[PDB]
């Protein structure tokens, strides 16, 4: 039920799967010989992405899969401007 | 001309 | 509802809890993922000890400074049967130092 | 005389010359050369160079801080406009992209950003992109009410008085109301906590947003309230701004004797402080036509709308509301003084312009077309029956029917259906129906409007006299239903004798309608009379039509502040 | 509410601080390039948009986004309307990038070339021919200085664009020349044993010779260009041979044939490219041209609409592309609405068509000439419908001003015996008769009839139009009946014979001969002309029932093969 | 309208 994003630094990020499957490419990742990880929790390596980006990139899962499909008015992703481009790129990379 | 201006 | 990021050394739960929720749960929790007894957990929000018996409500998380877009860091340490251990919690990096462009130079 | 030009002028020349190389350099240069070296960027014609760093919100802002050359910053900032980037836009989505980010944050840098936010929204205000100053007014009121600190509320009320001015002039008046209840619970917890802070310049943009409502009576008691709350103390522009609202709030109320006084030493501020070329002077220079309009004062009325106009083709350029509004507002005053003259090129070319520029930078549901139109609306009724024609009269009754058709829906869909502007489009349709020889709908048109402005304005009012007119005009003239007729030119010219005296422009209109009134029945001794009464009219108009040009009646210094505000607010009683 | 992706959230926040990162943007991948660059267009963002599109680099890695070229399409001509010259300094630029690298070895001058190419062909697309002409011109030097295979290849090519670009922007005089190269280089493949397919470079010399007025030639070049049609050729080459084919066709007199051929193109581009694309919206074009010259008039409006929404949600104002729909849709609502005279949409798209061409042409451009006779044709007859002389009199005169620079741009181009010129000569008779002036309109009309009459032949639509219009200034205006008779017949005669009984035309000049019988005797002519013109009536009746022609193509009509063979095994 | 449409 938990994914372990473990980014290219080593901070591991224990996020819900539910979570983890708004991006695409983890669901991809997760699907196939990622999936046959036996020790409960998957580890999602993350050698391109570091772990201040990939951070940003959990709380994110973590805001969508809150506030989706809210019925109120919904805030825009606080995203600071020197980690924008590199969650940019990391935004294209996972697909989310 | 038979009326005033316009308000 | 409070969304928190427990951290010990390099882990990062990207956990939810209620606001009126107590600590118990929370530990439950990281029994749930880390395999680890509460007995052996000892939670700290910017170095201050949270009692079982308190919510989470109580001892500082709320809904708008613990939002899901960012939510707040509480610490996490393990016993291994020797008198626990101190806070360890590493910092993600350092993004890349982007100088402000209207600086004289 | 040939002098050598200067070496700051000289070296601004070469460094825009070798702008792209020197990009980056020249945001490190103190704020008066940053502004020289943009300025010179838009004298040169270079306004793609100049808009891809006015886009940014901190180059911007130091460009913001040379307050002596700001009418520059404002024409070139509308250059940039009328170039077609969206920097008003742009410069409000970043500052509260930007702001939003240091909700967190000290307290420095809260303040700096709100400091940062009060200067560029004043100016997006004074620009007159009020939907584009209400987001960085909304940024600034939402960091100030974060931390429950003495300051912040403060600044919350400061930032709620911008909004509230804001929200006026991009006609969102349903927000008004409740903005203001926001501010008042600020005050509120301002005085509960042994602070009371200055009053007037919410319950002046109060006044103004129940005056573009059509609240006259509840105007008039809140702009009573603001000029109580006019201290010595106050800033230069929250004094001038509640004498020029509740000027305008007390000309509608038939207080002329007041308004003229308010406005006038309104007027007098504004050229002291500011000058004789300062957008705010030329707001002035309106509020005071609007007065000279409504007390018959047609002539100056004309130059003063003018005067407002020229400096405001000055400081701004084109397709600016601010612009507009002076355009609408000439147009109809030209209307008006050459309604009898039936010479309107210069008003349809004012009028024509007017809404060339609200239908670019507004949406078409927007309220401010609805007055545009309508002065449009009139001039191309009068052209139509002045020409012989009766193809291009057709066409352009017609095109009249279609924009007061438009403003009258505009005010359905804001005002409601029982306003005085409402009312207006109603007399103007019938004015209108009764040219489109569609009687009944004419009266019809023309009783609603005698109904509504009866129940709402009263019985004693130059605007229900106005429809009057026009409904027994249309019963004379045209419908030959000469009975009532009678009883409704009596009711014009008994109201329009006892508030204008006796040289009011309508008196003449009336005089001739009930002239032809009896002409059509006999009784030669009521013709005989009433045209001795007219005769006496035209002996009074040309008489008092000699007075001087209103720019200068104001005098240097006639009165003082505390004077003017005293002898209002002593005679309220 | 949704939540906002966080790669658009992330474009949003790098946008907002652009300048800080600006040279690191270019760093960025393709498609997030194309997305900042795009971000900045919908924020508003003009002039640092066009600061970066007029960059050769930046610009070149924004083309390789194909999927969203409809979007760059759409943004590029919001800065071609923001006044920054994008499509001037990116064609000087890679003229330039040229010049430094023409002494350099084959694989760096051929990646200029595949950059040259598509920059070249989106300038094409875009509607500026006279920016893409100097980047074709920078390849075709590239291809020029070095002689081998595969630059002979790159040459052809070149040249097949480069023919494209100069007969859009209406120099036919070089693109003749540009032909003769293009042949030349053809023949040096052929020498070494190798052939290239000539399906695209004949398709554009039938363009060439149709925009010429030289219909037989032009005929015979598109039935060359057709004969060398297979399965490999793209798309995109397939469906400018079936137009142009068709178009030739169509001016050949040869209605069935076009048909066909009009139809599969217009298929085959809502099948590949779909229903939004700008080549559909060309094929939809030329599918007006079609039906407005078959007299399906009613429905070519519906066409030529489809054809303008089109041009104008893929490209903004002030294009070229977005203006011919517009002039082609202005004339095609003043034929449709040329009955009941309400001329109010025919000519809003007739002065919006000027209104672009003189901001974005010279004003000795030939495009005018297509454009100010449209307008001109709209205020003539719409000056006649209103009672006002001082208006009447004023509107004459501005379409005397409008067909006279028609006129002079079509003479100066075509010379004085062409079919264009001829037809300028017939509106200007058409127009004199309108002004009451008696013999220039009598010359004017001869001369039209004389050019128009060799160059045609002596049964074609055009000739009988200005027969028609002659005969209507012999009967209605100057009493000249006995020449009026037989030209009205052999109008009418022509327009049976081309079109049939349901000849829209057919009217005025059966009500032409009614009132010439009227007015000289043998009533028992205007009695069986009253009861042909009710039988034409309740023909038309039946021949005015409307259709969608997006249905009457349909899907899947007939095969790519099938529609070639078919126009070929019929001469 | 005496005559059909322009060319
Ligand atoms: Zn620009």
């Amino acid at each position: 039920m938990y994914v372990k994003l473990i980014s290219s630094d080593g901070h591991e990020f224990i996020v819900k799967r539910e979570h983890a499957l708004t991006s695409g490419t983890i669901k991809a990742m997760l699907s196939g010989p990622g999936q046959f990880a036996e020790n409960e929790t998957n580890e999602v390596n993350f050698r391109e992405i570091p772990s201040h980006v990939l951070s940003k990139v959990c709380m994110y899962f973590t805001y969508k899969v809150r506030y989706t499909n809210s019925s109120t008015e919904i805030p825009e992703f606080p995203i600071a401007p020197e980690i924008a481009l590199e969650l940019l790129m990391a935004a294209n990379f996972l697909d989310c | 001309l038979t009326r005033n201006k316009g308000p | 509802d409070v969304f928190l990021m427990i951290r010990r050394h390099k882990t990062t739960i990207f956990t939810d809890a209620k606001e009126s929720s107590t600590v118990f749960e929370l530990k439950r929790i990281v029994e749930g993922i880390l395999k680890r007894p509460p007995d052996e957990q000892r939670l700290y929000k910017d170095d201050q000890l949270l009692d079982d018996g308190k919510t989470l409500g109580e001892c500082g998380f709320t809904s708008q400074t613990a939002r899901p877009q960012a939510p707040a860091t509480v610490g996490l340490a393990f016993r291994a049967d020797d008198t626990f251990e101190a806070l360890c919690i590493e910092p993600f990096s350092s993004p890349p130092e982007l100088p402000d462009v209207m600086k004289p130079q | 005389e040939w002098i050598p030009e200067t070496l700051y002028n000289t070296a601004i020349s070469a460094v825009v010359d070798n702008y792209i190389r020197s990009r980056r350099d020249i945001r490190s240069l103190p704020e008066n050369i940053q502004f020289d070296v943009y300025y010179k960027l838009y004298q040169q014609g270079r306004l793609c160079q100049l808009g891809s760093e006015f886009c940014e919100l901190e180059v911007f802002a130091k460009v913001l801080r040379a307050l002596d050359k700001r009418h520059l910053l404002h024409h070139c900032f509308q250059a940039l406009m009328d170039h077609g980037v969206k920097v008003a836009s742009v410069l409000a989505y970043s500052f509260s992209r930007r702001c939003s980010y240091i909700a967190e944050s000290d307290a420095a840098v809260k303040e700096k950003a709100i400091q940062v936010g009060f200067v560029l929204g004043g100016f997006l205000s004074d620009a007159g992109w009020y939907s584009d100053a209400e987001k960085v007014f909304l940024s600034c009121l939402q960091l100030c009410t974060l931390h429950d600190e003495m300051l912040h509320w403060f600044r919350a009320v400061e930032c709620c008085v911008r909004l509230l001015h804001v929200r006026n002039g991009n006609c969102k008046y349903h927000l008004g109301e409740e903005t203001f209840k926001l501010a008042q619970t600020y005050m509120d917890k301002l005085s509960k906590h042994g602070q009371q802070a200055n009053k007037a310049a919410l319950y002046g943009e109060l006044c103004a947003l129940l005056f573009a409502k059509s609240h006259y009576d509840e105007a008039y008691k809140w702009c009573i309230e603001a000029m109580k709350e006019i201290t010595a103390g106050l800033p230069v522009k929250v004094v001038v701004d509640v004498l020029r609202q509740a000027s305008k709030a007390c000309v509608v109320k038939r207080e002329f004797k007041k308004a003229e006084q308010l406005i006038k030493h309104a007027v007098y501020l504004a050229r002291d402080h500011f000058g004789s070329k300062h957008p705010k002077y030329s707001d002035t220079l309106l509020d005071y036509g609007f007065y000279l309009l409504n007390v018959d004062n047609i002539c100056q009325s004309v130059a003063i709308y003018q005067a407002a106009l020229d400096i405001r083709q000055s400081v701004f350029g084109g397709k600016n509301i601010h612009v507009a509004t002076a355009h609408e507002d000439l147009a109809y005053s030209s209307y008006v003084h050459q309604y009898s003259s039936g010479k309107f090129d210069n008003a349809l070319f004012h009028a024509e312009r007017a809404i060339g520029i609200i239908t670019h930078i507004l949406p078409e549901d927007h309220l401010l077309l609805a007055s545009s139109k309508r002065v449009k609306a009139l001039i191309l009724e009068e052209i139509a029956i002045d020409c012989h024609n009766k193809e291009t009269e057709q066409r352009l009754l017609q095109e009249a029917h279609d924009l007061h058709l438009s403003s009258l829906q505009l005010a359905k869909k804001a005002f409601g259906e029982f306003n005085v502007q409402t009312a207006k489009h109603y007399g103007n349709l019938g004015r209108l129906y009764q040219s489109m020889r569609k009687f009944k709908e004419a009266e019809e048109m023309h009783i609603k409007a005698i109904q509504i402005k009866e129940q709402l304005l009263g019985q004693e009012d130059y605007e229900v006299a106005l429809s009057v007119g026009h409904l027994a005009s249309l019963y004379n003239y045209d419908m030959n239903q000469y009975e009532n007729a009678e009883k409704l030119y009596l009711r014009s010219i008994a109201i329009g004798k006892k508030l204008f005296g006796e040289g009011y422009s309508g008196l003449e209109y009336d005089y001739r309608g009930l002239i032809k009134l009896y002409n059509s029945i006999g009784n030669y001794e009521k013709v005989f009379e009433y045209h001795n009464v007219l005769s006496n009219w035209n002996r009074l108009r040309d008489r008092q039509y000699s007075v001087t040009d209103a720019l200068e009646d104001v005098s240097t210094s006639p009165q003082s502040t505390e004077e003017v505000v005293q002898s209002f607010l002593i005679s309220q009683n």
